[PDB]
């Protein structure tokens, strides 16, 4: 699912 | 538009056997590359989707391309970003030495003798980024449009930075077929380690061998 | 001096499952290979050992940047040299979809789109030719040195026939990534072809198939 | 030995 590469792309942090 | 100044900023912002330490590099480094490509101008505004693709398209490119770059003042070996040198005699006697003396031969030295700089470390690094070929992409026309805007900015960078060199621009250019080469080596050796479970291979890195 | 206009003479003096046919058409065009080289400025005055190594690190991308620009006119599929055209129905329908697909989408459209010229064709092939990365030359300066006189001849003839794209140069230098990745794809075709036994491999080709 | 190759490169015809 790419779950890392998604959940980093998505954060704003 | 794509300023140099910016791509110069996302490189700065950003700064045991052999094999298995190249490895656990890579999964560090892959974090950082998400944090690299964020702070590539106009890259975090494309469809999340798209933003997948080109970074799974490009990292093993875009990770050879910084190491390499970080090793040029490294005597025949690379500096990890674990801040661990790895020399070619340790690559041989781990059965890597042909890749990783193409690594040195084509790029660590190629890139030492042009002192290549950050912004053009930089701006190729994004180029190799803005993958327009990258497969499912929702609109690759987006994608060609930012790699030429970079490679419109690299060139007039290269042509004001040094004007002593006017085939510096088409030199730079002319290392992406040499690490499409070594990134499609390294990713093959990847594999098979992964195939033979020969190397601890962490989440992230895993991850980039999974399917799409 | 490396003029285009003898580049492009070059290019002008050499003009049933698909892959038999692709594999029959790849053992002709090598022959004809070895004549284009030869007409190449400053190519037949390298020491003979060097002319080898050029020719078997180069024949794959020099033949596929040849089958490609000639099928820029072809719907979905490529021009060979024995006048059979291959449409990727016929690709797909034999195992060998998803290359033939990447030359369309990355070599023959990209190509038919910039309107690539033979003059352009026939630099960028001397490029590729001129590989001062080839393993084992005597003299890779020597090499570096044609390469860059090769890049030079290019971007001045670019300037001179399209000075209303800035860009074109660029453009046509960053193609070379997608058939080095697209060529070694393609080698892995043939590796496999020639293990299985699966398809006819006639004697250039399989000579090129041979360990160094 | 790539015999071809080097008689094809050789030859002056
Ligand atoms: C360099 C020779 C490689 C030999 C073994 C193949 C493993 C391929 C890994 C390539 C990516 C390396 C990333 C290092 C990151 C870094 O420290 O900057
Ligand atoms: C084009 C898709 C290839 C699928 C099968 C793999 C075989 C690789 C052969 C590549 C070289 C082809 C040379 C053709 C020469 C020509 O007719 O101009
Ligand atoms: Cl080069
Ligand atoms: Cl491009």
């Amino acid at each position: 699912k790419h779950k890392i590469l998604h959940r980093l792309l998505q954060d704003s942090s | 538009e794509m300023p140099v100044d910016r791509i110069l900023e996302a490189e700065l912002a950003v700064e045991n056997d052999p094999v298995t330490n190249i490895c656990q590099a890579a999964d560090k480094q892959l974090f950082t590359l998400v944090e690299w490509a964020k702070r590539i101008p106009h890259f975090s505004s494309l469809p999340l989707d798209d933003q997948v693709i080109l970074l799974r398209a490009g990292w093993n490119e875009l990770l050879i391309a910084s190491f390499s770059h970080r090793s040029i003042d490294v005597r025949d070996g690379i500096l990890l970003a674990t801040g661990l040198h790895v020399h070619r005699n340790s690559a041989h006697s781990a059965g890597v030495g042909a890749i990783f003396d193409r690594v040195l031969t084509e790029l660590v030295s190629k890139m030492r003798d042009m002192r290549m700089d950050k912004t053009e470390l930089g701006c190729l690094r994004a180029i190799i980024l803005f993958n327009p070929d990258a497969k499912g992409l929702s609109n690759p026309s987006e994608v060609e449009v930012l790699r030429e805007k970079v490679y419109a900015s690299l060139e007039t960078y290269c042509k004001q930075k040094y004007p002593e060199q006017q085939g510096r621009f088409a030199k730079l250019l002319l290392r992406l077929p040499a690490l499409r080469s070594i990134g499609l080596k390294c990713l093959e050796h990847l594999f098979f380690f992964k195939l033979i479970g020969d190397t601890p291979i962490d989440t992230f890195l895993m991850e980039m061998l999974e399917a799409p």
